[PDB]
């Protein structure tokens, strides 16, 4: 079963640093695009970070290129997120989503509103 | 040789043949384009398309006519977040208009993501996307203020430099269309990183009040009209 | 003279 | 809050389906012959299509086939005397679904307008006339099919399943419980239970009169796509994006077999089984259709006479051919 | 939600009651199944041109 | 032993040119067949080329025999029927060229008309009228084809000419002339000069990026399937027009003419099918 499970949150100061870990099973975990997203209180989902199967092919949004970076492992299967100089209004709720179909470039519903490829996210404040 | 009823149902198959090749006329006569967008892109505003009845209607169909040239432009209605299944449909329309508004730059960055994901499609790689940038003229309000900034989401446009092909109108301030510019270079850069042969963009400065976007919308039909051919034809 | 030299 | 019952749930689910697992289907029956490679020829070639074909179906006779395409034109084709029987123009051009009524009396049809709407073929205006629209529905119909002579089963694109009576033409029962979009759906020979395929990786299985889920089976990784149920009454294959079907039986509540190859890679579009259940049929994006054994899991033979993206394949009541209907508006059947 | 997620745990709950059996029983039933249809099955058996309606 | 060397260099050009139209054009009707990609109209012209090319390769043998053994012992009637089939393979390629252009022009120029009358059963019949028009222009050339007798006693198959030797000889070189160039190279020129200017109109009415680095390559594609042609073809006519005309006695160099004049032929394939990029991806597959 397609299961992936967040953690790293806590209760962090404005202009640390954290070190997320997303482990998923299931399924080929070297055979899915990857995303990022975040979701503020009271606002909607934001893409944040992309990463490709073989790591090559790596996207970041306006507010995170030269900041966060992003790292793959797949011999454990696991995907890790360095989060440094973080900012006070970088307190939100961020998700891991998987691609729908392999072997493709195109990433669609990561900002979709149900979405069953995708964990529960993690708190950062 | 043909019994009775089999002359009848080869004289029936002969009407409906030629019943089809009548309509197939019509068929390739007129133009079909899929209008796309989010809630906030003008998608209202552009869809009026009536100068030329469900309320869970998920698809609506505007027809209309420029230079004798029919067209029907389709629009998605009530329809969920999910749109990985039923875009596949969309494989054999004549092209993709897809509204952007440059009025707020937080929801820019996620909305040049369908971008890049009507672009690098695996079905949807060989159709063109016509980009309109509407509602200019709230980001030059918004400029000419200079409450929100747009170098605090795209550190680019810090050291973005106008280039030498620009054209712009005169009376505008130099500034609106530095931004313009440097938006339809980060739309080419994602437009640009695939395709290279199959399909092309049409980037174009709306402001929802215009009585020229049919013919601009004919041309560019006419423009993959012509690329089609010449693709087919191996000229290309 | 038609392919040929005359 | 619940999060921690609902956790040790499904782990107490899975640890029952683990120890029922005595042995796999692949070591049961492993003694069998080979089938051997299934060469299989084009015997009637239907074309006249305007845009891509999207679906198709078999009637109850073996004699005539509904097909649905994108131009709004639906064509009753005859596969014994290769000729069309019934021309219906319909109001949309955009279809994803048809249907064909077991006494071969009405015709269903939907798509992006939410409304599949029912066509009579035995009127007496000389013509075919629009005979019920079924409208409610917040999503695009994925799957529309009858249940009966006064029943008709949908998919909503709501992630929901609505069963319409034909006679008054409302809501009569309503499934919910789906989190992803239903894209196919697969009645049982009895008309009892019905397995539906929805965009999280998962079937569910459902009651045509308690009106509840009782089994929902993952399996997948992917988005699946097609379905159908196995002659016997009891099984059903599933196929999704990850390029893998599989197999699961109702009385087992566990998989069964798992068909993949390292060469495949693109999705399965369409999968329907034989008369006997032996041979498995399923349409791949490489323009070609391979049919597998369902007891040996080897590749039995391999179809490729598709030049675009295949779309809809149907097996008869009595499997004496297969019609394969892709995007190049060309409809072959095969035997 | 909170009502989402009692009904998920109320269907959970209710499908794990399920009377489930043996793989191998099922297994020999379809095999059972499938020896029992094989003759009458036109793609495992083709059948020539003198009886076959798609000539 | 200058003129044996020669003519043996001669024959050895004349046979790897041979040699390299056969296989060129072997390995278009194979991409062709084998694929299965005879379904458009424009994968039937250049089928129908391919195939005059090798009947132009496959009569060239005869043509090397000729200038090998300058006996032909042969036969009068196998003269004629080689030298008809030598013409008619060639006409057929000129036709079949002017064809294809027609149909590009009338493809991308008039497109509404245009898929009315071109799919993929009216080509087989303009290939059949453009074989019957290449087969009545090749007649008159047919009862002339004979073998005529030498002063040193060896046969020659030649176009015999009747009575009025100066004025019949010149007026059919003038009418072969006139019409296998102007004709075919007009209606490629017009019609491909046609299609640039409707491009560069539309381009200009629907200025988004006028610049286009790949009509570039259209450009030149027309360009080039004009340029070669001419140059191969006009000497030959040029020099035939000389010795004719004006009868001007020189070395052997009338039959560099007929070298460019196939090799003209042996790259048509490449051309039309090697550049095309409806051919790549049956290359690569």
């Amino acid at each position: 079963q397609v299961q992936l499970q967040e953690s790293g949150g806590g209760l962090v100061q404005p202009g640390g640093s954290l070190r997320l870990s997303c482990a998923a099973s299931g399924f080929t975990f070297s055979n899915y695009k990857m995303n990022w997203v975040r979701q503020a209180p009271g606002k909607g989902l934001e893409w944040v970070s992309d990463i490709s199967q073989s790591g090559a092919s790596i996207s970041y949004t306006g507010s995170v290129k030269g900041r966060f970076t992003i790292s793959r492992d797949n011999a454990k299967n696991t995907l890790y997120l360095q989060m440094n100089s973080l900012k006070p209004e970088d307190t939100a709720v961020y998700y891991c989503a998987r691609c729908p179909a392999p072997f493709t470039r195109d990433c669609f519903d990561v900002t979709s509103t149900t979405y069953a490829y995708r964990g529960q996210g993690t708190q950062v404040t | 040789t043909l019994s009775a009823e089999d002359k009848a149902a080869v004289e029936r198959s002969k009407m409906i043949e030629k019943q089809l090749q009548k309509d197939k006329q019509v068929y390739r006569a007129t133009h079909r384009l899929l209008l796309l967008g989010a809630d906030n892109s003008g998608k209202s505003t552009i869809v009026k398309q009536m100068r030329i009845r469900v309320k869970t209607s998920g698809i609506f169909e505007t027809k209309f006519q420029v230079d004798k040239v029919n067209f029907h432009m389709f629009d998605v209605g009530a329809q969920r977040d999910e749109r990985r299944k039923w875009i596949q449909c969309f494989n054999d329309v004549t092209a993709i208009i897809f509204v952007v508004d440059s009025s707020d730059y937080n929801r820019l960055q996620e909305a040049l993501n369908d971008f890049k994901s009507i672009w690098n499609n695996r079905w949807l790689r060989t159709i063109s996307v016509i980009l309109f940038l509407n509602k200019q003229d709230l980001l030059a309000e918004k400029v000419l203020a200079g409450k929100s900034k747009i170098e605090d989401y795209f550190p680019e446009f810090a050291r973005y430099t106008t280039p030498e092909d620009a054209t712009p109108e005169p009376g505008e301030d130099p500034r609106v269309t530095r931004a313009k510019y440097f938006i339809r270079d980060e739309f080419l850069r994602i437009s640009t990183a695939s395709g290279d042969g199959r399909h092309y963009c049409y980037p174009h400065f709306t402001c929802s009040v215009d009585t020229e976007n049919a013919r601009r919308i004919f041309n560019d039909v006419t423009d993959i009209i012509i690329k089609m051919n010449l693709r087919d034809c191996g000229l290309f | 003279x038609x392919k040929y030299f005359p | 809050q619940l999060r921690q019952e609902a956790e040790q749930l499904k782990n107490q689910i899975r640890d029952a389906r683990k120890a029922c697992a005595d042995a796999t289907l692949s070591q049961i029956t492993n003694n069998i012959d080979p089938v051997g490679r299934i060469q299989m020829r084009t015997r009637r070639t239907l074309r006249g299509h305007l845009a891509k074909i999207y679906a198709m179906h078999w009637g109850t006779d073996s004699r005539l086939l509904v097909s649905a395409s994108q131009d709004g034109k639906l064509i009753i084709w005859d596969s014994y005397t290769t000729n069309k029987v019934h021309a219906i123009p319909l109001r949309s051009s955009w279809v994803m679904t048809c249907a064909y009524a077991p006494s071969g009396n009405y015709v269903a049809c939907g798509g992006l307008d939410n409304i599949c709407s029912i066509y009579n073929l035995k009127t007496r205006e000389g013509n075919v006339r629009v005979s019920r629209e079924l409208a409610g529905h917040t999503g695009y119909l994925s799957c529309c099919r009858f249940l009966d002579d006064n029943q008709i089963v949908t998919s909503s694109g709501d992630t929901t399943c609505a069963l319409w009576d034909i006679e008054t033409g409302q809501q009569t029962t309503t499934f919910t419980g789906h989190t992803g979009d239903v894209m196919s759906l697969s009645l049982a020979p009895d008309t009892r239970l019905f397995v539906s395929g929805a965009c999280d990786a998962s079937a569910k299985l459902w009651d045509v009169r308690e009106g509840m889920c009782r089994q929902t089976f993952t399996g997948h990784e992917s988005d699946i796509n097609a379905i159908c149920f196995f002659p016997n009454g009891n099984a059903f294959a599933t196929g999704s994006d990850d390029a893998t079907c599989r197999l699961f039986d109702l009385r087992a509540d566990q998989e069964l077999m798992t068909y993949s190859h390292d060469n495949i890679i693109c999705g399965i579009t369409s999968v329907s089984f034989s008369k006997s259940g032996r041979l498995l049929l399923a349409g791949y994006d490489d323009f070609n259709c391979n049919v597998w054994d369902a007891l040996k899991a080897d590749r039995a033979g391999v179809l490729a006479g598709h030049d675009n993206r295949v779309s809809c394949l149907g097996v008869t009541d009595d499997g004496m051919a297969v019609a394969t209907g892709s995007w190049d508006s060309f409809l072959k059947i095969w035997n | 939600s909170i009502a989402q997620a009692r009904k998920l745990v109320e269907q959970l709950k209710m499908e794990a009651n399920i009377d489930r059996i043996k793989v191998s029983k099922a297994a020999a039933d379809l095999m059972a199944y499938c020896e029992a249809h094989a003759k009458e099955d036109p793609l495992l058996t083709p059948v020539p041109a003198s009886e076959n309606p798609f000539r | 032993s200058e003129g044996q060397g020669s003519a043996i260099l001669i024959s050895f050009i004349y046979s790897v040119v041979c040699l390299v139209g056969l296989c060129g054009n072997s390995m278009v009707i194979y991409v062709i067949l084998r694929y299965a990609k005879m379904k458009t109209a424009t994968n039937i012209y250049i089928l129908n080329l391919a195939i005059a090319d090798e009947l132009l390769m496959l009569s060239v043998p005869f043509l090397v025999t000729s200038t090998l053994l300058r006996h032909w012992p042969f036969g009068a009637l196998l003269c004629r029927l080689v030298l008809s089939v030598d013409a008619v393979n060639m006409f057929t390629s000129i036709y079949c060229l002017t064809v294809l252009s027609v149909d590009r022009y009338v493809a991308v120029v008039h497109p509404i008309k245009a898929a009315r009358y071109r799919r993929p059963t009216v080509a087989k019949v303009v290939n059949l009228g453009v074989w019957v028009l290449s087969l009545l222009v090749i007649l008159p050339i047919v009862v002339f084809s004979r073998t005529a007798a030498n002063s040193d006693g060896t046969v020659a198959c030649n176009m015999l000419m009747p009575e009025p030797a100066q004025r019949w000889l010149v007026g059919f070189v003038l009418y072969t002339f006139l019409m296998g160039f102007l004709l075919p190279v007009g209606a490629i020129c017009l019609c491909y000069v046609l299609i640039i200017a409707k491009m560069r109109m539309v381009a200009l009415k629907a200025g988004w990026q006028q610049r286009k680095r790949s009509e570039r390559k259209i450009t030149l594609m027309v360009m080039m399937y004009v340029m070669v042609f001419v140059i191969c073809w006009m000497p030959f006519y040029v020099v035939q027009l000389v010795n004719v005309f004006a009868e001007q006695d020189d070395a052997t160099v009338s039959q560099l003419s007929v070298i460019l004049g196939y090799a003209n032929s042996c790259a048509n394939p490449i051309l039309y099918g090697f550049l095309s990029d409806n051919f790549k991806r049956s290359f690569q597959r």
